[PDB]
DNA sequence: TTTTTTTTTTTTTTTTTTTTTTTTT
DNA sequence: AAAAAAAAAAAAAAAAAAAAAAAAA
């Protein structure tokens, strides 16, 4: 029985650090953690690299150098500081999760001499499989004599015993999942597409990564078997898994305001009382488009929302405000298409004939290690809670914009394919941006006729936003100095009021509220809506229906939203009926 | 009546299985209601009555008259829900002894479950436990007819060979028949065989239930012999039934790990409409 | 020698792309 | 007469169900 000393060793070391490591308090900060231990559900100790290296160095070096053929030391360790404390089952195992590893690794840097031992690296997920049951050590017989070899060690693969010495109910199993990942673009190299290595997660960390999120994954590569052939490839074994760019520093209304820090809900509260909070929000998050300010207050709302409700007939009233962009070129539509997306979390920016039917809206494929299917999620899904940005909307074929308009009809998608049926759903806000037909919006002829979209898609467009490139003079000279600052100065020259992470937060925070309608309200969305339905009595770009009605109503929520009000008060009413009378444009004619 | 080593052994032994199976009979008997005198009395009239050889079993009243019996049952589903067909077998006997013809077998259903959890949060710590979720049905096969009590018939001798009971976790393998030892290929023999329903669906988490940034989970149940056809697809339907792990699922085959399918065991469905 | 797991083969269907065709200005 | 959208061809990929052969003990 020969031991491995330096296991033994790092073991040591690593209980000692285990039972002695003092936070600032003094106290053992990971005692307190183990605390949590015993509880079922909980067997996964989060432990901070940083402290590590700051307790032990040459133990954080050796675990760093060898994270692999410890690994199974430090879980014993853990097992032996939490089983002396209480009574946790003799049965129950337990594992050992690193975070906050000072540097970062490539995708493309994960070369073989990397193997097998601790590296943290970045993605973005592209897909996750079930989660199974995982023999990580059980019990074997012997059909030749019965000798039942016992706790062979399972490496991710059905390892029987090798020689002979001479069932599930009494074996161990662990959480196991194997989600993909994909570079991040930043790190592309020129003319190369994106690596994938399938990560694979353990117990407790087994679902904290889902689809289109970007993620820092935290652990060991390895290499996985695929007379005989050593055919291995590489795979990724990840202890933690933690969000790249933490929104919080730190899913109801206070769940969320417990989850930021002192500094993050000082800043949110303020910017709730801070009276012009529209104008702000506006300027900062579009400081380098000049002018627009319907399609930016448009597309804030949309960021926003309204509030999704259900009728007793189980109707669904939709509560997710789209918006259209239409006019000329080089009116900075893809740019506010862009800015949409590079800002909210959760937003999917496509093209039109780029994108295919079912990697636009879903697609199934069978687990390559059960008998169960798994479900691609195209652009739609990944826009779930967030939004989609359809650039160059016109041009997308007719088998696409159906699937768009089911998607904002009843916000779910419907697939019967590969053997499997789902009903998923698709909460997400659709900006598209479309060419007028001829590539020139012309003002003699209504919002029907300037675009080639089918009435349908129209139809359930709560804003549409015409950008007309008039010839002015002042208005050239305006963009130009503007264009020409950005170009001079480019880090500097934008000072928003509120830095993106901030809006973020603040946005999140916003979001869960859900706020009413008073009467008084109500009676001004009445008038506002007799009103608005007189105008249509010269002639509009489009007729106004009830549709409008809806649409003001939406708009009217998203503006409560918007200040984390808890009533619509008039003004907000107000407001939205002024954004959606300017959206409406009269058709001039000779 | 904690005590021992194991809870699944513990039901093993003989002695607390009898004790269980007594109590069980006596609660049955005995548990009547608030203001319903004997529940349990008229379901099974009325059970017998339309041949319906089943018995949906309130989880909350059993816990309150026999709370050792039903802390037991959801950590060992198989032996107690066995236990308490044969206890109910021959209940029903005791109050229609002719009904014996029919069916010759109870099974007892239980419903309102305490714990209700989610697709999602299903992990290998409920293994071989009776768990309650709630889903779509979002697939259905046919009623397929199951293999229960098999007779394989022996070529050489041209003996048919006796009831070997099928199990859900493993197909039966016979023997060398009795009479000329051998063996040989055996085929089954429709006509003594005795067979039972057997349906296969599919559970999906509610699209209400899903929350923002997560994909729906699917979990693979089988109905059996009576729950068959109680679900269409699109229905949201509650299901309590055991979260059965060891038949054969094991991806020993190359270029996999080594992982285990899981199918739910169902015991109960209740369609909520 | 006798089993078993693989190997194939033999059908069939399904999905993507391309090409060909039809309708409109 | 020429372009835009639709339809069909065709080729490649996947499921799979079943019969036969090679390797293992
Ligand atoms: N009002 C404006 N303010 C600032 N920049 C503008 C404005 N209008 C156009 N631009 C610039 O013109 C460029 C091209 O616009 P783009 O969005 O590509 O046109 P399109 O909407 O046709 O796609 C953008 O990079 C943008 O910076
Ligand atoms: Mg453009
Ligand atoms: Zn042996
Ligand atoms: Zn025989």
């Amino acid at each position: 029985e020969v031991r491995d000393e330096v296991a033994e060793k790092c073991q040591k070391l690593f209980l000692d650090f285990l039972e002695e490591f003092q936070s600032s308090d003094g106290e053992i900060k990971y005692l307190q953690l183990a605390e949590e231990l015993i509880r079922p559900e909980r067997n996964t100790l989060v432990v901070s690299f940083v402290d590590l290296e700051q307790f032990n160095q040459q133990l954080s070096t050796t675990i760093q150098e060898e994270f692999y053929r410890v690994y199974p030391y430090l879980c014993r360790a853990l097992k032996t500081f939490v089983k002396d404390r209480k009574e946790i089952p003799l049965a129950k195992d337990f594992y050992v999760a690193f975070q906050d590893l000072p540097t970062r690794h490539k995708i493309r840097e994960l070369t073989s001499s990397r193997i097998g031992l601790l590296t943290r690296i970045s993605g973005q997920v592209v897909r996750t499989h079930p989660v199974h049951p995982e023999l990580v050590s059980g019990t074997f017989l012997c059909l030749d004599c019965q000798t039942v070899i016992r706790d062979v060690e399972q490496q991710f693969k059905y390892t029987q015993p090798n020689i002979c010495r001479n069932d599930t109910n009494k074996s161990r199993f662990v959480d196991f999942q194997k989600v993909r990942i994909q570079e991040t673009q930043a790190e592309l190299p020129r003319g190369s597409i994106p690596r994938s290595l399938e990560v694979i997660l353990r117990a407790e960390a087994v679902e904290s990564a889902q689809a289109g999120d970007k993620c820092d994954f935290t652990g060991t590569l390895i290499v996985v078997p695929d007379v005989r052939d050593l055919s291995y490839r590489l795979v990724f074994l990840a202890c933690c898994v933690a969000p790249t760019n933490p929104r919080f520093g730190g899913q109801t209304a206070e769940s969320i305001k417990n989850q930021m820090t002192v500094k993050e809900w000082e800043k949110v509260f303020e910017m709730s009382q801070d009276k012009n909070l529209y104008h702000n929000l506006c300027t900062s998050l579009f400081p380098t488009i000049h002018g627009n300010d319907e399609v930016k207050r448009g597309v804030l709302l949309m960021l926003f929302g309204g509030v999704p409700k259900t009728t007793g007939e189980g109707t669904s009233l939709r509560g997710d405000i789209n918006v259209c962009i239409v006019g000329d070129p080089s009116t900075a539509k893809s740019q506010f298409l862009k800015h949409v997306e590079e800002f909210s979390p959760r937003a999917v920016y496509t093209s039109g004939k780029a994108s295919s039917a079912a990697g636009l809206t879903a697609a199934v494929v069978r687990d390559e290690e059960s008998h169960e299917f798994v479900i691609e999620a195209g652009a739609l899904m990944l826009a779930d809670n967030g939004v989609c940005c359809i650039d160059e909307f016109d041009k997308m074929d007719v088998r696409d914009q159906v699937a768009i308009h089911e998607a904002m009809e009843q916000q779910t998608i419907s697939i019967t394919k590969a053997g499997v049926k789902a009903t998923l759903n698709a909460r997400t806000s659709i900006l598209a941006a479309a060419n007028p037909i001829s590539g020139h919006y012309d003002r003699s002829k209504s919002l029907k006729q300037n675009i080639n979209l089918s009435a349908p898609i129209m139809s359930r467009f709560d804003l549409f936003f015409i950008l007309v490139d008039e010839c002015n003079e002042v208005t050239d000279y305006a963009i130009a100095r503007r264009i020409v600052d950005l170009h001079s100065r480019i880090e500097e020259s934008i000072d928003r009021v509120y830095s993106l992470d901030d809006i973020r937060r603040y946005l999140l925070f916003a979001r869960q509220f859900k706020p009413k309608i008073s009467k008084e309200s109500e009676d001004f969305i009445v008038e506002q809506y007799k009103h608005l339905r007189q105008r249509d009595g010269t002639k509009s770009s489009w007729r106004i229906t009830v549709r409008q009605l809806e649409s003001m109503i939406r708009l009217s929520e998203a503006m409560a939203r918007m200040h984390c009000c808890d009533e619509v008060q008039p003004k907000h009413v107000k407001e939205a009926f002024r954004l959606l009378n300017k959206s409406i444009i009269r058709v001039e004619t000779p | 009546d904690l005590k021992g080593h194991s809870v699944r052994e513990w039901v093993s032994m003989a002695g607390p299985r009898l004790e269980i199976h007594h109590r069980f009979k006596n609660f049955l008997r005995t548990h009547v209601d608030s203001h319903g005198h004997n529940v349990f009395k008229e379901r099974i009239s009325d059970m017998c009555k339309e041949n319906r050889e089943s018995l949906v079993v309130n989880y909350e009243d059993l816990a309150a008259r026999e709370h050792v019996l039903a802390y037991f049952l959801p950590e060992a589903p198989a032996e107690l829900l066995q236990i308490f067909d044969e206890a109910a077998l021959e209940v029903v006997l005791a109050m229609y002894p002719k009904y014996d013809r029919i069916t010759n077998h109870i099974h007892v259903r239980i419903s309102h479950l305490p714990l209700v959890e989610e697709l999602r949060s299903l992990r290998q710590l409920h293994l071989n436990q009776l768990i309650r979720t709630s889903g779509v049905v979002t697939s259905c096969t046919g009623v397929l007819p199951q293999l229960s009590m098999v007779k394989y018939n022996c070529n050489k001798c041209n003996f048919v060979l006796g009831p070997f009971c099928q199990s859900q976790n493993q197909e039966v393998k016979p023997g060398s028949c009795p009479e000329c030892q051998s063996a040989g290929p055996f085929e089954v023999n429709m006509e003594e065989t005795i067979y039972q329903n057997y349906q296969r669906i599919r559970i999906q988490e509610s699209p209400g239930k899903v929350a923002a940034g997560r994909l729906p989970r699917s979990k693979d149940a089988i109905l059996l012999a009576d729950l068959v056809d109680s679900c269409k697809p699109g229905d949201e339907i509650e299901l309590t039934g055991i979260y059965h792990n060891n038949y054969d699922g094991s991806l020993n085959t190359a270029n996999g790990f080594p992982v285990f399918a899981t199918v739910i065991l169902a015991n109960h469905v209740a369609k909520k409409d």
